[PDB]
């Protein structure tokens, strides 16, 4: 329903999320991993005021521009992450609540039927191979 | 020759450009929306406003609980068959 | 089948929220349901620790998380206010108080030693 | 709606192995989904009763 703003400050207990971030310094406002994502993909039109072969097309054939520019969608995908990491789930049921990262994922173990006593003793080590495997 | 506006599918002839962010009705294209409303005659074009802007307050050593709540009772609608026809 | 002759677990399968209930009804050429669904309300800030340390040992919430108003340490729930006073039939101990992150001393208070 | 906002429990459905999360990005005309999952890793026998 709403648009949730990223934290001012990025540390997560370990944790290593400049990949999925949005990244200010871009002028497209997109992470590097989106980025990336555009870049790979070659696209023929996208609707743009045209004046070779989209040049033959002058036989009533059109392209229609989609309604949301491919510019909001990374503010609707912000707002969903910055939810998701930190509010846990509970702002997809009714009104988000702030909760320390760790405990999140102490929870989501929990889920699988592991004790959180490994999360809390290995926390660093489980830090570490995310960030390795994000990289 | 007035109330002319340029947008990226085209320009658009009989309708004024607003600064303002409201939901749109009548969705135009690429990312521009136009409705009627008072300044009190006039078909206004904008750009949408994607939702109620909001912000968290994430901290080390924070947590928020909730005191009460609520039931709610929602509707869904589905199709399930068509007419059966012959020729 | 699944939100009427049961309880699901998936999320905005059966209506938006927690799901408690479903009811049909007829319609021409189709079908209308009725969720009937739990969504919480007004909330409080609170303190909170991932553990507590009693006699050099950690300790761990059997369900629920660890609070704190501004000076006593309680064990809740996870969607409803309820403090309760910390016990030792309400956590579990694994650990030696120098490898977790964030606990905090506090006591605990046994059942069985005023008897 | 369901790997992303929650947990899912079903077998296979939001990545390979026991799921914990997941991350949205959006490509051109598609999305892409980053699920994180829990893996087991070296055993040992023991005998049971
Ligand atoms: C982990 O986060 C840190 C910042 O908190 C990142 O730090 C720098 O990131 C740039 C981006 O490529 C690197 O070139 C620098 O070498 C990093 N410096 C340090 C001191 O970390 C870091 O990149 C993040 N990790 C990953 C894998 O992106
Ligand atoms: C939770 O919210 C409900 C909202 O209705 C509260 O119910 C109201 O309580 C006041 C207090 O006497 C009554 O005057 C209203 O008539 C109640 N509303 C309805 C619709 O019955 C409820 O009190 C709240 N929970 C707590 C613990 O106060
Ligand atoms: C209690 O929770 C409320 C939210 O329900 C917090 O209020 C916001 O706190 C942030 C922290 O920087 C401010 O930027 C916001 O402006 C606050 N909201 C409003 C409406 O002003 C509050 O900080 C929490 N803590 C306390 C002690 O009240
Ligand atoms: C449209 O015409 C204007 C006239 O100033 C020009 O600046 C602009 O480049 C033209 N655009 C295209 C796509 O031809
Ligand atoms: C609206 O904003 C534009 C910049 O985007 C500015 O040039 C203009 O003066 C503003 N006011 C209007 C169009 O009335
Ligand atoms: C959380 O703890 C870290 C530990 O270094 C500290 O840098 C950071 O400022 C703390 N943030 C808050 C909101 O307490
Ligand atoms: C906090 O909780 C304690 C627990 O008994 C209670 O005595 C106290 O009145 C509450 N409020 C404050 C402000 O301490
Ligand atoms: C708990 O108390 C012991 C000694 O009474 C002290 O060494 C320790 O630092 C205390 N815990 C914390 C988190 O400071």
């Amino acid at each position: 329903k709403q648009i949730y703003k990223t934290p001012p400050i990025k540390y997560f207990g370990g944790f290593n999320f400049s990949q999925i971030l949005p990244d200010p310094s871009k002028p497209s406002k997109r992470s590097p991993i989106e980025d990336l994502l555009f870049n790979k993909v070659t696209l023929a039109d996208a609707g743009f005021i045209k004046q070779l072969i989209c040049a033959q097309k002058f036989n009533g054939l059109t392209v229609l521009p989609p309604l949301l520019t491919d510019e909001m969608i990374a503010q609707y995908t912000s707002a969903l992450l910055a939810g998701t990491i930190t509010s846990g789930w509970t702002f997809g049921a009714g009104p988000a609540l702030q909760i320390p990262f760790p405990m999140q994922m102490a929870y989501r173990f929990n889920g699988i039927g592991v004790t959180q006593n490994v999360l809390y003793e290995n926390q660093k080590l489980i830090a570490n191979q995310f960030n390795s495997a994000i990289g | 020759g007035s109330n002319v506006f340029q947008t990226r599918a085209g320009c658009l002839i009989g309708a004024e450009y607003v600064n303002n962010s409201y939901e749109c009705d009548i969705p135009i294209g690429a990312g521009i929306c136009a409705s009627y409303q008072t300044q009190s005659q006039s078909i206004i074009a904008y750009t949408m406003s994607l939702g109620a802007e909001n912000s968290v307050a994430y901290s080390n050593n924070s947590i928020a609980i909730p005191t009460n709540f609520t039931i709610s009772v929602t509707t869904e609608i589905l199709p399930v068959s068509m007419t059966k026809t012959s020729v | 089948s699944e939100c009427v002759l049961g309880q699901s677990k998936r999320v905005d399968f059966c209506g938006k929220g927690y799901h408690l209930m479903s009811f049909p009804q007829s319609a021409p050429h189709g079908v209308v349901f009725l969720h009937v669904t739990y969504v919480p309300a007004q909330e409080k800030n609170f303190t909170t620790a991932p553990a507590i340390c009693h006699d050099g040992k950690a300790h761990f919430p059997r369900e629920g998380v660890f609070v704190s108003n501004g000076t006593h340490w309680f064990v809740t729930q996870r969607n409803f206010y309820e403090p309760q006073i910390i016990t030792t039939d309400n956590t579990f101990v694994s650990g030696n108080c120098d490898v977790v992150i964030g606990i905090v001393n506090n006591t605990v208070y046994d059942p069985l030693q005023p008897e």
